[PDB]
């Protein structure tokens, strides 16, 4: 039902990189930091649209 | 090659192309990039507007009917027949001159008679 | 002559465009990647007609964007050798005649015009035959046959088609029609 | 767009001829001391190395320009030294005239089916390879050439023979020519190659006999300026030097023997080009005695560092980085809507101040050096999409390293906390994983750039995520020395801290407002604080644990447990109840590394945010 | 699939460490310290 | 940053971080691999176009990002009449 | 594994098959990498040192994860 650590790190990195190259961020408005922490807070709210397709 | 792989292709008349080109043109009305047609595409449209001897639908119908008329009339040849609209035996000759099979005067008249319909009248 | 292509490819949808339906978006990218180009195999890519279906998105380590397996429709144009075509004279020059037969032009040499001695009228914009008073100028409609194709670059304006009207059943429509009797 | 696989094999003549940019025919180099450009071996549409851009259609100046291959039409076929033993093992295992593997139908059927059961193990496939070899080598009646008596082969270094028959009881040895051998390998069908060590598509046997020699690009043959010519080039010069002589002698008159001598000479030269350190092959030396080192000798033959100082006043995952080091090490941050203001203030502060920057990278990619000029007109309409290299900020992801790097715990992700002076500050409990002390030990500091890398380190390598060692089921990051002594004094029978001490010092941790500090257990002697209660002010309200302390020994072992099947009159068997320290004293048993009983429990049950807190507040 | 395999597709170990519990996450070798989990009943 | 220093990132599992430190910040070279061939294709300035050896201009080749060392290795193996057919795998 | 106890290096585990590249940089091994490569038959991968020597993300760690995200909207 959950993610593995490696998958978490991977997803976070991906979203952060998406945010760097542009791409508006979902619900965040009052912040003041890097794309990494933006993706990190986004993850703390479980709104990161990145899904891990597991081979099974 | 266009893209990774080509899965399907079809030979298309000028009339059908006229409709598709007009769509592409009308699609712009595209707002965010507007997306104008490049020059030769605009030229192709103009030529298509002028040389489309049939309406989009009657051109398709004629193309299908010519294909079912003989085995030696494939989709490309039928499309060419619809673009040219041969009137008599001379016109049939030059169309099939460099083709696989040369139609006898009899079967040539069969094609002409089929194409004797659909002719724009006006 | 035209052709309809149904092709499955892979499109990379930029992150800056996640605010647009994948069909529309991938359509844009594809249009900006293929339209205006002569693919030697298929020919002049006129336009991406549409995007039928698109697969799931996949992110690759390094890029961050989204790669999808899309399927789309395009309209192309290939001028095969010895193909019979009809067109309109769109340019007059002292050495030849360019005839619009589609998205490109087809050059016809002055020695491949008519069964008669042809000279280029300098003062005007036309070709004139000595014996037969047949004249060809700007805006004239003709029927010719491709005799050679020079496919250099993918740039449509660098490739050149050669044609001739020096064959039975070719040339201006008035000639064709008047000769039948 | 990345490499799935690589499939090795053997190059066909066709490939070498097609992948060539031009046919090399003139055996010469540069020549000489002025104007280094010829028409055979040097840049004749082949490759660029001097500050002159002309090349093979691709133009591509000397700067950035992948070398192009060439070819050499060998006047005669030449056995490849690398396959010599393999070619031999092939020749005397198969039939001449035939093309069969000298095996019965049965043998092939059951062999291939024993060859698929081994199709991955390189070591165990050779046993059966050589076994097959010897089983065919003993026969002389193949099932695909009416049998014609096979004259056994001889070899080496590159010569072959066949002890044929023509007389009767004789055993004369017919010599073997590369042309013969190659044309004899071209008969062996694709069906038989799998039963050997070859491929029908990837590695045909005939290709083992070179008909065309591929010439390395200019880029792979750079000239070592003082010019010290490249060895490969020289040996190649000799090879073409004989090749042309051979072809010129074949086209003219043919005394046969002459062609044989020249052929074998060419063979020598190619043999040397492939491997100069070969066996049975006189090393082609340069005019000095120093051997040429060819192909077989060719594929053969943002950080910082400083002293460390302790700091039990920073978070356990934090690292103290000298602000000077922070002003040298920079991070690539693309300007977006949330940091637009920050980065603009940073770049405006210039390479000076403290929160400044050194470089700026616009979307085109051109790097801008903020030194010269001024931070004025540079820091203008930046627009989104640019990139600022700002100085290290408090909180940035950073790798801390101490060599030697035994276990993985030697490299851990930390959080920069910029401080003056000139050393790295390491919180004390993170000393066991690094195996660092202080006397003079120095450590490394890494600053990752791509967001993916930073995140990955911050999510997976952060200090707090590795309190427990993978070697044994226990915590590695914990109390060292004073932490142990302090835990003891704090949790002693006679531990009574006056208000002055408790109140003022709990600020080294936190957690009070209402129902935490309450209520002063002892007002007997005086209103005072029992140490057990003060310690109790940290553990969560549900961990009940009990384990004997270090002193639970000798005749002081005792016991007197009592299960639940409240007062307090115990000492040894440490009893903690819902945060309340009932009995016990803190020591090496209680805290510290290696152990496995308390710090262990709070990290399994509550792993990240809590574990770090209990650790951080306890030291102080 | 919870299996330790060599890079050439060779099952070196059907389920890692027999039980599949990471030694960094096990209670001193034990695959879930049972005596501890039971006590946790309050 | 050598052997054990590689093995630490491996142990944690930080792949991106490895590449990040040992390649991406040095000499990253991009070469074009043919799909059905396996042999590195060929660009061309002056004309601006690709074309692999065996397959002629017509065939769509794919880009591959790699350390220059391996390109040099492919070249060396190829000069030794060995074919390192590159089996691509899709994006 | 393999049916018999073998040493952990060179004449055993490190000595066996992996991919050519895991023995290609096997320290200047004439009689090895020269021998292994002189036999051109096949080649796989999905190893570890092969991918780092080539410039690829190692298939361990995160490398064994694949992302996916529908882009509307
Ligand atoms: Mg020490
Ligand atoms: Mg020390
Ligand atoms: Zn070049
Ligand atoms: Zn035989
Ligand atoms: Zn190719």
């Amino acid at each position: 039902f959950r993610y593995t650590r490696f998958e978490k790190a991977r997803i976070i990195g991906a979203r952060a990189l998406q945010i760097a190259m542009g791409a508006p961020v979902l619900i965040d408005v009052p912040e003041g930091i890097t794309p990494l922490q933006a993706a990190l807070l986004e993850f703390e709210k479980g709104v990161i649209p990145i899904t891990v397709i597991r081979p099974s | 090659m266009i893209g990774r792989k080509k899965l399907e292709e079809h030979y298309i008349t000028i009339a059908e192309a006229k409709e598709l080109l007009e769509r592409r043109h009308a699609e712009g009305l595209a707002e965010n990039p507007e997306e104008p047609m490049f020059y030769e595409a605009r030229v192709s449209l103009e030529h298509a507007e002028r040389f489309a001897k049939l309406k989009p639908e009657q051109a398709r119908e004629l193309k299908e009917k010519l294909m079912g008329l003989f085995d030696w009339i494939n989709e490309r040849i039928a499309a060419k027949l619809v673009d040219i609209l041969p009137e008599d035996y001379l016109d049939i000759r030059v169309i099939f001159a460099k083709e696989e099979y040369m139609p006898t005067p009899e079967e040539a008249e069969e094609i002409i008679k089929v194409i004797d319909e659909y002719r724009p009248l006006e | 002559m035209y052709k309809l292509l149904k092709v499955k490819d892979v499109v990379r949808i930029p992150p800056r465009m996640f605010t647009m339906d994948p069909k529309e978006a991938a359509k844009i990218v594809l249009r900006e990647t293929y339209e205006g180009i002569y693919d030697r195999d298929e020919g002049v890519v006129l336009a991406i007609l549409d995007v039928e279906e698109i697969s799931e998105g996949v992110i690759v380590p390094g890029d961050g964007a989204t790669y999808h397996e899309a399927i789309f429709n395009v309209l192309v144009w290939e001028p095969r050798n010895q193909e019979v075509v009809e067109g309109e004279v769109v340019e007059m020059m002292p050495y030849g005649a360019f005839i619009r037969i589609g998205p490109m032009d087809g050059l016809v040499h002055i020695s491949q015009l008519m069964d008669d001695y042809v000279v280029f009228d300098e003062k005007n914009r036309q070709f004139i035959g000595k014996e037969t008073n047949r004249v060809l100028k700007l805006g004239d409609y003709v029927r010719a046959r491709i005799i050679g194709v020079s496919v250099k670059s993918r740039v449509i304006r660098e490739n050149k088609i050669n044609m001739t009207m020096r064959q039975p059943g070719l040339g201006k429509f008035e000639w064709i029609e008047k000769e039948k009797k | 767009k990345v490499i799935g696989s690589i499939e090795f094999g053997i190059l066909s003549p066709q490939e070498i001829r097609k992948m060539s940019a031009a046919e090399i025919t003139v055996p010469d180099t540069y020549d000489d001391d002025g104007y280094p450009i010829e028409g055979g071996l040097m840049d004749k549409r082949l490759g660029v190395i001097d500050p002159g851009l002309r090349c093979e259609t691709c133009g591509a100046r000397a700067g950035e320009c992948p070398g192009h291959f060439g070819h050499i039409e060998l006047a005669r076929p030449v056995i490849h030294v690398g396959f010599a033993k393999t070619i031999h093992r092939v020749l005397e295992s198969t039939c001449r005239e035939c093309g069969r593997i000298k095996l019965t139908d049965e043998e092939i059927e059951e062999y291939m089916q024993k060859f698929e059961v081994m199709g991955d193990r390189k070591g165990a496939v050779d046993k059966l390879i050589k076994e097959i070899h010897k089983k065919a080598k003993e026969r002389m009646v193949c099932p695909h050439c009416g049998a014609p008596q096979f004259p056994i082969k001889f070899e080496r270094p590159t010569i072959y023979w066949e002890l044929r028959k023509d007389e009767e009881g004789n055993e004369y040895k017919h010599r073997m020519m590369p042309s013969e051998v190659r044309d004899r390998l071209e008969k062996i069908p694709d069906k038989d190659l799998p039963l050997l060590g070859l491929h029908p598509e990837k590695s045909r046997p005939e290709w083992m006999v070179l008909t065309v020699l591929p010439v390395p690009p200019v880029t792979m043959r750079p000239s070592i300026t003082l010019r010290a010519e490249d060895d490969l080039t020289h040996k190649l010069v000799d090879i073409i030097r004989i090749n042309n002589r051979l072809k010129s002698n074949i086209e003219a008159g043919a005394p046969q023997l002459i062609i044989e001598d020249l052929w074998d000479l060419l063979q020598y030269h190619v043999t040397t080009y492939i491997n100069n350190e070969t066996s049975g092959v006189p090393p082609a030396k340069h005019k000095s005695g120093r051997p040429l080192k060819t192909l077989a000798q060719r594929l053969k033959g943002f950080s910082a560092r400083t002293v460390i100082s302790p700091d039990p006043m920073i978070s356990i995952n934090e690292v103290g980085v000298p602000l000077a080091v922070a002003m040298e090490l920079t991070v690539p941050e693309k300007v977006t809507e949330f940091n637009y203001e920050k980065l603009k203030q940073r770049v405006l502060n210039g390479p000076e101040k403290y929160p400044g920057a050194n470089y700026v990278i616009d979307p085109e990619g051109r790097r801008i050096r903020l030194m010269e000029s001024n931070r004025e007109l540079i820091a203008e309409k930046l627009d989104i999409g640019w990139t600022v290299e700002r100085h290290l900020e408090d909180g940035d992801v950073v790798l801390f390293n101490r060599q030697p790097s035994l276990h993985r715990m030697s490299i851990m992700a930390h959080r920069v906390r910029v401080m003056p002076y000139r050393t790295f500050r390491l919180n004390l409990p993170v000393c066991p994983p690094y195996n660092a002390d202080f006397d003079g030990d120095e450590m490394n500091l890494h600053v990752p750039q791509t967001e993916e890398a930073q995140a990955e380190a911050k999510i997976l390598m952060e200090v707090q995520n590795h309190i427990i060692s993978p070697r044994y089921g226990g915590p590695l990051i914990a109390g060292i020395q004073d932490h142990i002594s302090g835990g003891y004094l704090l949790t002693r029978e006679g531990a009574y801290f006056t208000r002055y001490e408790v109140e003022q010092m709990l600020m080294f941790a936190g957690m009070d407002v209402n129902e935490l500090p309450e209520p002063d257990k002892y007002e007997n002697g005086e209103p005072l604080w029992s140490g057990k209660t003060i310690f109790s002010l940290l553990l969560p309200d549900d961990l009940t644990i009990w384990y004997r302390n270090k002193l639970c020994d000798e005749p002081e072992r005792c016991e007197a447990l009592e299960k639940l099947i409240r007062k307090l009159a115990y000492d040894g068997f440490v009893y903690i109840q819902n945060g309340k320290l009932l009995s016990g004293a803190v020591d090496k048993k209680a805290y510290g590394r290696e152990d496995g009983k308390l710090l262990d429990i709070i990290v399994r049950e509550y792993g990240v945010e809590r574990a770090r807190q209990f650790l951080d507040q306890v030291t102080k | 699939d919870g299996t330790v395999r060599d890079p050439t597709g060779i099952i070196v170990q059907f389920k890692y460490g027999e039980d599949g519990v990471d030694p960094m996450k096990s209670w001193q070798g034990k695959t879930v310290d049972v005596d501890r989990v039971i006590v946790r009943t309050l | 940053f050598g052997e054990m220093e590689r093995d630490v990132l491996i142990g944690h599992g930080a792949a991106m971080l490895l590449i990040e430190r040992l390649l991406e910040e040095s000499d990253k070279t991009e070469v074009w691999v043919c799909e059905s061939c396996g042999h590195l294709a060929l660009e061309d300035k002056r004309r601006g176009k690709v074309y692999c050896p065996v397959c002629g201009e017509d065939e769509r080749i794919s880009k591959v990002e790699m350390s220059y060392a391996f390109k040099l290795l492919l070249d060396e193996l190829k000069a030794m009449v060995i074919r390192p057919s590159l089996r691509l795998k899709d994006r | 594994l393999d049916g018999v106890i073998r040493p952990i290096g060179r004449h055993g585990i490190v000595g066996e098959k992996a991919s050519v590249l895991a023995r290609a940089a096997f320290e200047i091994t004439t009689q090895h990498l020269f021998a292994a490569a002189e036999r051109g038959e096949v080649d796989p991968l999905n190893g570890v040192v092969e991918n780092v020597l080539i410039g690829q993300p190692v298939p361990v760690g995160t490398g064994i994860v694949k992302l996916a995200m529908s882009l509307p909207l």
